[PDB]
């Protein structure tokens, strides 16, 4: 029974920075990629982020490279996203995702809730 | 009858020119085998055998069909002659024991006997090959290796002469899966075409079977094949024993990915065997009449 949490999304300025976490549970992340995907509303889910396994390789996706990292701890089952230099562009739903393939024609999608990131653009 | 030392030449130099003919189709496998284990930026991708090779002649060029070349002649050396000599001394031993037929399980004692030696001998080769044919600048991982002396140099250096040996258990299990699963399917189907007479007992029936043998064995060791390569390409740290990559390959990617690069295998198994069958045979020949 997978289960994904995702937390340490906010408000927050632009040019500011953010860690989200994914705690997963239920299956053994050691073997997993992990992803981070977003939604804003009026926009289809975006793929950020994924790593792999154990953390050999990371990619992203090209309006992220630079301002995000993805990262694991599969000791405490964790995998973070640090948003850096964020833009009100970033603001979505951001959700931690595990593609289990295994005994399947094709990979199953496992979805957190996901973490809602809003980025202001207010002057002051 | 050839002396030894006819058939230990002509075995190195029909293997050598089988392994220089069919490299490209290795190249492939190995290609399509890695190819999934990382994501690429780059929107070169492998599929068939003429649409990988073709892809690597024309991203990389003709020259990196053939990368780790010098590997794969050093191993055939070894490997030829040592299946040569211990063919000798192990098939002559197992038949003047106890004084029977050839049977299939004489022919299976000894092809691993002489499969395992080779492939002990032959696994720092087969791991600089391995990493040779799998680098590209294309997909966003460094190559490590200028070529095949420099990869033994930098290897022995940086991870021992031990990390020459990466990957010799998979090695050794695909081997054993090859060696038995030709010689049982080729028996069971060759005297299943006779059980029926089917088809001519010529020439025709034994290369139907050989074929279909092959086959066999490809299908059946595909899946330690691809974790073989991929857990041989692997710089140290990144898998933690090779069931560890065998089972990310079977969460990350299921299980048609254990028959990754599976027809260029087959053909490569095919052609080098038939090539170096013809090529040995003639050399025999004419080292014995010249
Ligand atoms: C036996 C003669 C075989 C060539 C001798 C070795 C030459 C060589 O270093 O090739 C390595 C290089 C690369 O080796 P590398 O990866 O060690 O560098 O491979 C080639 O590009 C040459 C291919 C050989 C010719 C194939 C003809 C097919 C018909
Ligand atoms: O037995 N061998 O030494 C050997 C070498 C290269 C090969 O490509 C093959 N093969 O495909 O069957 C076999």
């Amino acid at each position: 029974q997978v289960q994904l949490v995702e937390s340490g999304g906010g408000l927050v300025q632009a040019g500011g920075s953010l860690r989200l976490s994914c705690a997963a549970s239920g299956f053994p992340v050691m073997y997993y990629n992990m992803h981070w995907y977003r939604q804003a509303p009026g926009k289809e889910r975006e793929w950020v982020a994924a790593i792999e396994s154990t953390g050999w390789w990371a990619h992203y996706a090209d309006s992220v490279k630079g301002r995000f990292t993805i990262s694991r701890d599969n000791a405490k089952n964790t995998v973070y996203l640090q948003m850096n230099s964020l833009k009100p562009e970033d603001t979505a739903v951001y959700y931690c995702n595990v593609k289990d393939f295994g005994w399947r024609w094709e990979a199953y999608d496992y979805w957190g809730q996901g973490t809602q990131v809003t980025v202001s653009s207010l002057e002051h | 009858h050839p002396t030894l030392g006819v058939q230990l030449f002509s075995a190195g130099i029909a293997a050598c020119l089988a392994d220089v003919i069919t490299f490209p189709l290795d190249t492939a496998k190995v290609r399509l085998q890695v190819q999934g284990e990382c994501p690429t930026s780059s929107v070169i991708r492998y599929k068939g055998v003429l649409g990988t090779i073709t892809a690597v002649v024309k991203t990389e060029g003709r020259m990196k069909l053939y990368s780790g070349l010098p590997a794969g002649l050093q191993r055939q050396i070894s490997s030829a002659s040592l299946r040569i000599g211990l063919y000798d001394t192990v098939q002559e031993f197992l038949t003047a024991g106890k004084e029977t037929a050839p049977s299939l399980g004489s022919k299976i004692l000894a092809g691993l006997t002489t499969g395992g030696v080779a492939v002990f001998i032959g696994q720092p080769t087969e791991v600089v090959k391995v990493r040779l044919q799998a680098q590209s600048h294309l997909h966003g991982i460094k190559p490590r290796y200028t070529g095949t002396y420099n990869a033994y140099r930098i290897i022995a250096t940086t991870e021992g002469l031990t990390g020459l040996w990466k990957g010799t258990t998979p090695n050794l299990m695909r081997s054993v899966i090859i060696n038995c699963t030709e010689l049982v399917t080729y028996d069971l189907m060759k005297e299943a075409f006779v059980k029926n007479n089917i088809l001519a007992d010529d020439v025709p029936c034994h290369l139907v079977s050989a074929l279909i043998a092959g086959f066999c064995a490809t299908a059946m060791s595909s899946p330690v094949d691809v974790v073989k390569t991929r857990f041989i390409n692997s710089p140290p740290g990144q898998y933690k024993s090779v069931p560890n990559c065998a089972m990310k390959v079977f969460t990350n990617e299921g299980p048609t990915a254990f028959f990754k690069g599976l027809v260029p295998s087959f053909l490569r198994l095919g052609s080098w065997n038939v090539i170096m069958f013809v090529c040995f045979e003639q050399l025999k020949r004419e080292l014995s009449k010249s």
